RNA sequence: UUUUUUUUUUUU
RNA sequence: CCCGUCGCUCCUACCGAUUGAAUGAUCCGGUGAAAUGUUCGGAUCGCGCGAGAAGUCCAUUGAACCUUAUCAUUUAGAGGAAGGAGAAGUCGUAACAAGGUUUCCGUAGGUGAACCUGCGGAAGGAUCAUUG
RNA sequence: UCCGCCGGCACCUUAUGAGAAAUCAAAGUUUUUGGGUUCCGGGGGGAGUAUGGUCGCAAGGCUGAAACUUAAAGGAAUUGAC
RNA sequence: UACCUGGUUGAUCCUGCCAGUAGUCAUAUGCUUGUCUCAAAGAUUAAGCCAUGCAUGUGUAAGUAUGAACAAAUUCAGACUGUGAAACUGCGAAUGGCUCAUUAAAUCAGUUAUAGUUUGUUUGAUGGUAUCUACUACUCGGAUAACCGUAGUAAUUCUAGAGCUAAUACGUGCAACAAACCCCGACUUCUGGAAGGGAUGCAUUUAUUAGAUAUGCGAUGAUUCAUGAUAACUCGACGGAUCGCACGGCCGCCGGCGACGCAUCAUUCAAAUUUCUGCCCUAUCAACUUUCGAUGGUAGGAUAGUGGCCUACCAUGGUGGUGACGGGUGACGGAGAAUUAGGGUUCGAUUCCGGAGAGGGAGCCUGAGAAACGGCUACCACAUCCAAGGAAGGCAGCAGGCGCGCAAAUUACCCAAUCCUGACACGGGGAGGUAGUGACAAUAAAUAACAAUACCGGCUGGUAAUUGGAAUGAGUACAAUCUAAAUCCCUUAACGAGGAUCCAUUGGAGGGCAAGUCUGGUGCCAGCAGCCGCGGUAAUUCCAGCUCCAAUAGCGUAAUUUAAGUUGUUGCAGUUAAAAAGCUCGUAGUUGGACUUUGGGAUGUCCCGUUACUUUGAAGAAAUUAGAGUGCUCAAAGCAAGCCUACGCUCUGUAUACAUUAGCAUGGGAUAACAUUAUAGGAU
């Protein structure tokens, strides 16, 4: 026996069932365009997320309203989409789960909010300077444009305190052009 | 060796079964003992599971014989085997198994008899007060005071020769005494 | 196989005693004693998972070989012994006293217990017979075994056991209106008083328990332990005293902690 | 109510 | 538009002398190592006794082999005979129109080939119809 | 001769029915799917062939494959051509 | 998470399949491949064959030291009391690892039973008669290892003599001392009691007896059960001739804490057997089993124990269209995996559970436990060495090699983690872990971002191997960190980008199906094309250039699921598309008309034979699935972790759900099935 056998792993998205739907393709390209993706594989991942979400809750509101289950685990996903900021303090029903699109679900990317905030002149900007170390969310320095940034640690972003943009120590270019500008 | 599975029989439906393993060492048998008279005893130890021990008999000459009617047991000889149940044949080997029929010196029984009762089939006055208060209830089946002339009783062996190494018994009294009499009249 | 087995892997581990699936490719296989294997708790996993004290298999058995750790009033040195329900485990260096007891969900809590309450343990009679000599005995479910018990002790009663004289200083006959912990099934850990009991001819017998609250559960005979006479345990139970709360409730409480 | 057999391959 | 024999190449199986061959499992009978139990035996060792090796006797378990037969899985075979496929082969014109003898089913016989003929049947007919 | 009832072989009209239609008053009461029950088909060929069994005097009957081959074969109806 | 599209025609509506589309914790192969985190890996064909190395040994104060072993002491005495190799003794090696050949009510799953047995060990209790006339118990006897010295052989943990000496080895033996019970019993103030003697521990064997309960007497649903008493029996491996620490109280006698060991019961760790129900295809398998056990009975033998398990005698039984028996399986079973309207279909060699095997059979010793194979014995098949006389074998263990194939990695390091094992805190562990190979599978994620200028389209956007400076990791490397030691990751001095040559690929561009009536070549050739079709001198289809499209560090190609309502129970068809036997009877099977207590008054409550089925409950390994909590930077994951820096706290958490059939218990009595009714032999 190998331990790590016991160790598990899933898949994150699927394939589309019509390879070459003309306007499932459109759709695609244009929201990847406008979020700044490097590939349909992001989108799909998102898609997946979402439709997991969307059948829990479907399946949930099909249970009477009474039922332990159904209220502890609507509760849960309820403040779920609270904490990630999915849903906004109004939206208090299951049934407004079932109104969420990819781009609830993308608006939350660091990369996204990188952008919105004003840190970056373009979303492919923002996506350069997080995969670059020059975001941090609280004290932690993240590079993962797709982190799901949730509502508390929205207010939290800045530069790193060990970037250029966010402390001293500029990059290894500026030190060297100014070495050669010593001459 | 010898072997107590149910592999190598057949299905109660009457097909047959296919082997899918080996014998197993928990399902042994071993060789009987086939125990027989003789003045030569030889009673051989077996090392059986769980480290226990078991007493093969090869020979025996005297057995524990219990007197039922009279609550008295005394080692006696073992005379002879005069029938068997089982096979007929283990009467002429002189095969000593349980619950075969076998004739046993009465010269103990004798003994206690006239010790007991006072009467063959000094004193002092105490004793013969107490042998007179027994004699009151002395009743003596017919059939066994007429096997005490001959010295012989018959009797049933009770033990296991093969297992516990001894050759003990009863004496045969009332209805089974007069069941193995007529069987052995013939 | 061919006779005894001695290792235990940790997916067959029992689950109450909360091995990481990752942890290893075994276990502790609880060695012969007083408990069960899979209703008993080694005292490496005391030592080490539970009180971390030991933070390796190597500590554990340096701190026991010190003669450090007393189950029961006696000093046991090894690792996998099996101490289960009720038990007392003593560390004089450390003053601590623990009890062992199934808590609301199920599983072994260490239980801090003074040290009055420390001189003294509950058991559970099994039978009564007489031995050789016609000395009658009982036998307890921990493997315990008392000669010249008192008549009226009888199957299923719970005895009190005096550790420092190993004496029965007093009993409790199983009867209705008693309160008794699950020490099995589903409804392990859980305290009620029994409501009424059911008994079937060649058959297991019910118990049904309600609990404070009201909530009524049954389970058989064999998984019923007495706590007392009345509805006062004779000893302290652990945190939540034996109620087991609804996830929903228990989400509620934890939601309302957290602000 | 006499007699009347046959039409290379692909494609338009 | 279309049917068959005949003619060419290739492919796939089928039958088949060879009292064919191999392997596995059971069936009949026989021999039978080793071990165990039993009988005899007594090199030798300790105090007339006790222990005791080689060997030997009969049984039990029984490998392995030989004989008979039956199933299961493979496999060789001179030769024979089927089907299929392949742009532009030969002879007819059997099926499609009443296809020029309406077509077809069963059965029997006969012809290079399609097929023809006899008996009974069907319309899926070329007639839903003569109280005329 | 007239009026009725039951049972039978059929016929005519009709769709509120069904159907791919031709047609069907049962081929209806079927995605609004369920009265009971027997048999039996699963693209076209190879093939009702091989093999085994069984019945038969024989002719043959019953039971009945596979290898391989192939993109259609086929049903109803429409227009044209003949 | 309830979906379809191309293809029969001149066109149409169908049947129907072929093709396409998507999936596989699914294998293989092709091309390509920068980074991080995970991770399968000689199962498939050959349970085929194996060179070499390793994988099982083991020591505490507490069994046995005179190494002619080392060290410290002793000036005089000392049996030894420091380390101790070797060796004897004890224990272990029946666990673990590997594989899936055999095996089709068999293994196995759930659910039962042992009142039908064995169980080293752990835990809790319990041990009373031995010599009786020998007469060590202040302590019995004979050997052997290591050692030493004569060796044999080509040779092996192959082997013979000789000289010593130990025990918790071997064999013996007092076993500290009693009472009570029972039998015989001289003697006797004699319905009595009495000296003396026998028996009497625990265990075995057989008998007799008690073990009640509509003035004592235990347990179960149920036992002549637990257990007591008597008579005896057995040539009983039992009832301590053992060891370490300390060092004390009375007047030599007593005395503590332990170790090891023997026996009994209970318990724990388990096994063996066992109850009910359940398994794929096949009738081109309908009868099978019974001399020589088949089904049952009696009595025995054997077994740890039940049992035709075996023997003797007896009887004729046992299974079968509700499919026996026979055959196939490229069949170990299960937990589970893939796909998901629901129902279903397909898979399950492989890490957890159970079984089996160690080249094929068979037999067996040791032991608590094995029909053991890193044990032995024999045969069969292979096969190494030989001095030819003999001698040694078992990788479906870890590596590795040959062979086979479409098809699968290093002859590495380590016991640091998990745990196991031994006399043992310490040794050992190819179990297990680390690292190497590794595009099986899975996760995150680079290959550029921004301004100026010039072009274009409406301050606003797009393009430019034009200009401009900024950013950074791939790489490299001090250092630290990691680690059993290394390596990798994380962190980070000094370097590291303009055609940012630090250069992205795999397939396509007629339709299905996203993307060219572009250019050159070929000319039914070469070739393409899953299908329909392209190519015959103006080819959107071939060979190329350009451009374009899809996915993207991935993509193409060659069993199985969906789509398939094309296997149809839910849910298909049978006039003409494939299809209802020529007709009737008929046993199994399936199915089967109606009818038996309703209502009001009131208020869950009062008034006028056996099953199916349904409700509820218990119990029903984990892992996997669903699911609660939790910022491993995110994620796949994992079972963590959080406040504050208190010499701490949260009793920190490590929930919950699901689970065919069959079994257990419970409420209901509609719908159903089986049985019964009137010759009254009926009820009372
Ligand atoms: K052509
Ligand atoms: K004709
Ligand atoms: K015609
Ligand atoms: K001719
Ligand atoms: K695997
Ligand atoms: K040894
Ligand atoms: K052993
Ligand atoms: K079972
Ligand atoms: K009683
Ligand atoms: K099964
Ligand atoms: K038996
Ligand atoms: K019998
Ligand atoms: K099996
Ligand atoms: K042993
Ligand atoms: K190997
Ligand atoms: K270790
Ligand atoms: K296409
Ligand atoms: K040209
Ligand atoms: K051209
Ligand atoms: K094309
Ligand atoms: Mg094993
Ligand atoms: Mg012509
Ligand atoms: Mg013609
Ligand atoms: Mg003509
Ligand atoms: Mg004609
Ligand atoms: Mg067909
Ligand atoms: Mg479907
Ligand atoms: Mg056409
Ligand atoms: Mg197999
Ligand atoms: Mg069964
Ligand atoms: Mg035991
Ligand atoms: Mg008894
Ligand atoms: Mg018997
Ligand atoms: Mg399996
Ligand atoms: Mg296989
Ligand atoms: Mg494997
Ligand atoms: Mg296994
Ligand atoms: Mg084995
Ligand atoms: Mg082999
Ligand atoms: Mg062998
Ligand atoms: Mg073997
Ligand atoms: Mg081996
Ligand atoms: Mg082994
Ligand atoms: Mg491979
Ligand atoms: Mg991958
Ligand atoms: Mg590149
Ligand atoms: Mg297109
Ligand atoms: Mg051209
Ligand atoms: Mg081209
Ligand atoms: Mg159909
Ligand atoms: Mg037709
Ligand atoms: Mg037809
Ligand atoms: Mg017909
Ligand atoms: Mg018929």
């Amino acid at each position: 026996v190998h331990v790590a056998f016991y160790r598990n792993y899933g898949k994150t998205f699927k394939k589309p069932r019509r390879p070459y739907e003309k306007e499932r393709l459109d759709a695609e390209l244009k929201l990847v365009g406008e979020y700044g993706l490097r590939c349909k594989r992001e989108l799909w991942r998102v898609q997946y997320a979402l439709s997991r979400i969307r059948n829990a809750a479907r399946m949930l509101l099909t249970l009477d309203e009474k039922d332990p289950r159904r209220i502890f685990e609507g509760e849960a996903l309820l403040r779920r989409m609270n904490r990630y900021g999915l849903l906004d303090e109004s939206q208090n029903k299951l049934d407004y789960v079932l109104s969420l699109t990819v781009e609830n679900f993308l608006e939350r990317r660091l990369q996204t909010l990188v952008f919105k905030t004003g840190m970056a002149k373009s979303i492919h900007h923002a996506r350069v300077l997080i995969r670059q170390r020059h975001i941090r969310v609280g004290r932690q320095v993240v590079n993962v444009p797709s982190f799901m940034v949730r509502l508390d640690s929205q207010k939290h972003i800045d530069f790193s305190l060990i970037s250029p943009f966010g402390g001293g120590r500029p990059g290894r270019v500026k030190r060297k052009n100014q070495k050669a500008a010593a001459k | 060796g010898i072997s107590r599975d149910s592999m190598h029989k057949r299905r109660a439906t009457g097909g047959k079964k296919k082997a899918w393993r080996k014998k197993r060492k928990y399902e042994l048998g071993r060789q009987p003992a086939n125990t027989k008279i003789s003045a030569n005893k030889t009673v051989r130890r077996i090392r059986v599971r769980g480290g226990n021990v078991k007493w093969r008999a090869l020979r025996l000459d005297t057995g524990n014989y219990s007197w039922g009617s009279e609550a008295v047991t005394r080692k006696t000889r073992i005379l002879d085997v005069v029938y068997n149940a089982s096979n007929n044949e283990l009467v002429r080997t002189q095969t000593l198994v349980k619950s075969a029929i076998v004739q046993v010196d009465a010269a103990p029984f004798k003994q206690w008899y006239l010790q007991h009762y006072g009467v063959d089939i000094k004193k002092s006055n105490h004793v013969l007060r107490k042998i007179e208060t027994r004699q009151k209830d002395r009743k003596l089946d017919p059939h066994i005071e007429e096997q005490f002339g001959g010295g012989r009783l018959l009797a049933c062996i009770s033990s296991r020769p093969g297992q516990c190494g001894r050759a003990d018994g009863y004496i045969l009294e009332g209805k089974e005494l007069e069941f193995y009499m007529k069987k052995l009249q013939k | 196989a061919r006779g005894l087995k001695k290792h235990l892997k940790r997916l067959n581990a029992p689950k109450h005693w909360m091995l990481d699936k990752l942890g290893g490719a075994f276990a502790p296989k609880p060695s012969s004693g007083p408990h069960k294997s899979r209703e008993c708790l080694p005292l490496i996993i005391i030592l080490r998972n539970r009180l971390k004290y030991a933070l390796t298999y190597r500590e554990v058995i340096s701190i026991l070989m010190q003669r450090q750790v007393m189950v029961d009033s006696k000093v046991r040195t090894d690792k996998t012994y099996p101490a289960g329900f009720m038990d007392v485990v003593s560390i004089p260096k450390t003053n601590e006293n623990f009890r062992l007891l199934y808590d609301t969900k199920g599983r072994f809590r260490l239980h801090s217990v003074r040290d009055e309450e420390a001189k003294f343990k509950l058991c559970k009679v099994r039978s009564v017979q007489f031995g050789q000599k016609g000395i009658p005995y009982l036998n307890t479910y921990d493997g315990r075994t008392i000669r010249y018990p008192d008549p009226l002790i009888k199957a299923n009663d719970t005895i009190k056991l005096d550790l420092e004289s190993n004496k029965i200083v007093d009993f409790i006959k199983f009867d209705v209106g008693n309160v008794v912990m699950v020490t099995g099934g589903r409804n392990r850990g859980r305290v009620g008083v029994i409501k009424n009991r059911e008994k079937h001819k060649g058959s297991f017998e019910t118990v049904h328990i309600q609990d404070a609250l009201g909530h009524e559960f049954a389970t058989r005979l064999g998984n019923v332990f007495t706590l007392g006479k009345g509805t006062k345990p004779w000893v302290s139970l652990p945190k939540g005293k034996g109620i087991k709360l609804s996830i929903i409730e228990e989400a509620r409480k934890r939601l309302a902690a957290q602000s």
